[PDB]
């Protein structure tokens, strides 16, 4: 949409491993959102939408977050060309489940879903040569944070849902937890946020905000408390 | 004197779904090496004795986990990359070798920890008039990286021309293996399956055919939890593991707790 930049996000820390630690100062080198990084803020009001969805670079990994009350953002598209020439990853959310499909898609010129039920044909005209399907529970006032990392053929999704009672991001620390490890082997260089903007059956429709940051290799200290929950972290490169 | 282990306890997941090794090895047709067939083995019991039942093998050559006694391990994921290559190119599947296959069709990682299984298929993959179904790539602009499949058949650039049309200097990127029943062993087809093993302790498992036994607590026990083995005393833990954590570590980064494969109860481990 239209992108402001934000310099003050102290967020994006996640559990780098699958091993429990408590009361530990742990030093690790991994892909993290740097503290005080340049994070782009996307703000759209929905005639159809504020502006047609942009396609963003993926780089090393993506930090995605939103505080959306209208529940319009319900998925992402990941891949290279994002057309019928290559295989791509479609992650969509709905009222009952999360549907992840890896196939050779031909997404339509207008990526955004039409919600009126939901019609799959509003995202892509067709898809073939499908190799992977997987179903999870819905990823759902509340600020929804996700980290998408593409490492050694595995698409790893981390997430957290943190309640907010004000307008601004909470001033505090919250670490993301692993959500799903997808054994795909997909080459991802570009991605797009999919907006499930409904027809108000030129029309007025609900707004959608999100924040996008990028991960970089960094060394961090992570403070693990008695319950093994990360409560603080120090970016050793800052 | 009971400081030494007084019991031997094996705990593995209760999985009765046999891994589909027969189907990948006994497939009617195999993919060309330039576009090998990559499948995935998971959520199954990794019984490897069936491989010896399947066929006599030319080479087995497990790397990294060099022992072939794989029935005691649990892998997070197992991949199987199947293809047909000629006998003289079998040696090019080893991680450190070069040549037409290692460089342009199937580069294997230098730190690869799996097994390369080769089977002579001269009676199956060689037609009287010649088997021309199998293709291999010989021309690329760069060397192939580990586990990438370069599928495109776009004509390979040559000389200083835009390279449109074949013959004068441009080449089709694939050459084909015209297999004949009368060729010697060096030129006979071989069906090669590379089993890629991810040994990362055990955040998830594909375990071999081990029989789990009952847990013993408050005793010095020789234990094996999934892919992690050791000696110690098992006790009920009061640690709060997250739903996704399978293990724990002490302040010195050594194992001090496990999640039981059958009950998901967290147990602490104290050395004897
Ligand atoms: C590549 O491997 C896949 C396995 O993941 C093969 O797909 C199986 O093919 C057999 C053929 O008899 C079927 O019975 C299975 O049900 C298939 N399973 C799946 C998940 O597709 C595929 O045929 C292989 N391709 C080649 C060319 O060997
Ligand atoms: C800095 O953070 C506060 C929240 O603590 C936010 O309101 C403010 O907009 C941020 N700074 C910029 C550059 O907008
Ligand atoms: C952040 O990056 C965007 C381009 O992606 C740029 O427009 C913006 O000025 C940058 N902000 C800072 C503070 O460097
Ligand atoms: C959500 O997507 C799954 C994927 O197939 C589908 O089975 C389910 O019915 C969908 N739910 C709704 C409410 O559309
Ligand atoms: C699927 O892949 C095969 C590979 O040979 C190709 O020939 C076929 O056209 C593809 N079909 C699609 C993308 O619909
Ligand atoms: C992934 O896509 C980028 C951009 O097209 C390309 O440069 C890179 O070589 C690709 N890698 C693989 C393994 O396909
Ligand atoms: C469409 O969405 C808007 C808010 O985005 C909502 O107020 C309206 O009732 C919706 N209409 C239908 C038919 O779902
Ligand atoms: C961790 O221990 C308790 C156990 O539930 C937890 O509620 C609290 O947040 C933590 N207590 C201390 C003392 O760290
Ligand atoms: C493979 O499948 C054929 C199908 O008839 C069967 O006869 C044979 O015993 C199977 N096993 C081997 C090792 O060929
Ligand atoms: C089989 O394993 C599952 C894993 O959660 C466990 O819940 C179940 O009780 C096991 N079966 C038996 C008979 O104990």
């Amino acid at each position: 949409t239209t992108t402001q930049s934000y310099t003050n996000f102290t967020r994006g820390v996640y559990y780098p491993d699958k091993v429990f630690r408590s009361s530990v100062l742990h030093l690790t080198q991994d892909l993290f959102l740097p503290f005080f990084s340049n994070v782009t803020w996307f703000h759209a009001i929905s005639g159809t939408k504020r502006f047609d969805n942009p396609v963003l670079p993926f780089n090393d990994g993506v930090y995605f977050a939103s505080t959306e009350k209208s529940n319009i953002i319900r998925g992402w598209i990941f891949g290279t060309t994002l057309d019928s020439k290559t295989q791509s990853l479609l992650i969509v959310n709905n009222a009952t489940n999360v549907f992840i499909k890896v196939c050779e898609f031909q997404f339509c010129n207008d990526p955004f879903l039409d919600v009126y039920m939901e019609s799959e044909s509003g995202v892509y005209s067709s898809a073939n040569n499908c190799t992977f399907e997987y179903v999870s529970q819905p990823f759902l006032k509340n600020l929804r944070e996700f980290v998408f990392k593409n490492i050694d053929g595995y698409f790893k999704i981390y997430s957290k849902h943190t309640p907010i009672i004000g307008r601004d991001f909470p001033q505090g620390f919250s670490a993301l937890e692993p959500l799903v490890d997808l054994p795909i082997g997909i080459n991802i260089t570009r991605f797009q946020t999919l907006l499930a903007l409904n027809r108000s059956y030129g029309w007025t429709a609900g707004a959608a905000d999100y924040y996008v940051g990028y991960l970089q290799p960094r060394t961090f200290l992570l403070k693990y408390n008695e319950n093994g929950t990360i409560t603080d972290a120090v970016d050793c490169a800052l | 004197f009971r400081v030494q282990p007084t019991e031997s306890i094996v705990r593995f997941p209760n999985v009765t779904n046999l891994c589909p090794f027969h189907e990948v090895f006994n497939a009617t047709r195999f993919a060309s090496v330039y576009a090998w067939n990559r499948t995935r083995i998971s959520n199954c019991v990794a019984d490897y004795s069936v491989l010896y039942n399947f066929a006599p093998f030319f080479a087995f050559k497990c790397y990294g986990v060099s022992p072939t006694k794989l029935n005691d391990l649990c892998f997070t994921n197992v991949y199987a990359d199947s293809f047909v290559i000629k006998g003289n190119e079998v040696s090019q599947i080893a991680p450190g070798q070069t040549g037409n296959i290692a460089d342009y069709n199937y580069k294997l990682p230098d730190d690869f920890t799996g097994c390369v299984i080769a089977w002579n298929s001269n009676k199956l993959d060689s037609k009287h008039s010649g088997n021309y179904d199998y293709w291999y790539r010989s021309l690329r602009k760069s060397k192939l990286k580990p586990f990438e499949r370069d599928i495109s058949t776009e004509i390979y650039q040559a000389g200083n021309k835009p390279c449109k049309g074949k013959g004068p200097n441009c080449y089709f990127p694939l050459e084909s293996y015209g297999f004949r029943p009368t060729y010697g062993v060096g030129h006979q087809p071989y069906r090669v399956v590379v089993l890629s093993f991810e040994l990362l302790h055990a955040p998830a498992t594909v375990c071999g055919p081990k029989k789990s036994t009952n847990l013993v607590k408050n005793k010095c026990v020789n234990f094996n939890f999934n892919g992690l083995t050791g000696t110690g005393v098992l006790t009920k833990s009061n640690k709060k593991f997250l739903p996704f954590q399978q293990f724990g570590r002490d302040i010195v980064d050594t194992t001090d707790a496990v999640r039981d494969p059958q009950t998901l109860e967290i147990l602490d481990i104290t050395p004897c």
